[PDB]
């Protein structure tokens, strides 16, 4: 049990490239995504965990 | 090491404040302290560019150090951890060996300015001065603040007072 669930849920990701399709088939135990991200990425960055203040 | 700085000129002077190495006159008009501006001008722009080398030769660029491994990735996540700490030693001991050489350099060039200041004077004087020992020249003729600043530009007159050097020696 953990948050008492005996149950599991995987999550999984994807990302479609534009003119390309994404098809879902189900005959059951399927979370259908509700909202998607459009998003164009940068050259990239980190993380960064700290508690110190936003200015 | 040229034996200036510490060597035959024991001391630094406190009240001069115009330049790094220079003159104290004393004749019958007065006495004071001069900055050699040629010298201070040139050490002070080669110290300048030194800075500038040691601190604007280090190009960087966007990095985000710093990476997330689970569980199950120990061994890349121990080979990011040699990544970092290799670097990490390599820039500690450049810096602080780079820094100790440069230091050393430094201080043996103004060594090397107080010396080649010396040795200009005493060329340009050959015997119508003699040399006391601490830097100084005692002049064998009666040298005033035209002959004092004539001999802190490079101009000096050998043959105007060789001759009356020459009877008070």
């Amino acid at each position: 049990k953990v948050r008492d669930q005996e149950g599991r849920m995987n999550y999984y990701w994807t990302l479609v490239e534009p003119g390309d399709k994404i098809t879902f088939e189900a005959t059951g135990n399927l979370v259908v995504p509700r909202y998607a991200f459009t998003m164009e990425r940068d050259a990239g960055s980190g993380i960064i965990i700290s508690d110190t203040p936003v200015h | 090491l040229f034996g200036a700085i510490a060597g035959f000129i024991e001391g630094g002077w406190t009240g001069m404040v115009d330049g790094w190495y220079g003159y104290h006159h004393q004749n019958e008009q007065g006495s004071g302290y001069a900055a050699d501006l040629k010298s201070t001008q040139n050490a002070i722009d080669k110290i300048t560019n030194k800075v500038n080398s040691v601190i604007e030769k280090m190009n960087t660029q966007f990095t985000a150090v710093g990476k997330e491994f689970n569980h199950l990735e120990k061994r890349i996540e121990n080979l990011n951890k040699k990544v970092d700490d290799g670097f990490l030693d390599i820039w500690t001991y450049n810096a602080e060996l780079l820094v100790l050489l440069e230091n050393e350099r430094t201080l043996d060039y103004h060594d090397s300015n107080v010396k080649n200041l010396y040795e200009k004077v005493r060329n340009q004087l050959k015997n119508n001065a003699k040399e006391i020992g601490n830097g100084c020249f005692e002049f064998y003729h009666k040298c005033d603040n035209t002959c004092m600043e004539s001999v802190k530009n490079g101009t000096y007159d050998y043959p105007k007072y060789s001759e009356e050097a020459k009877l008070n020696r």
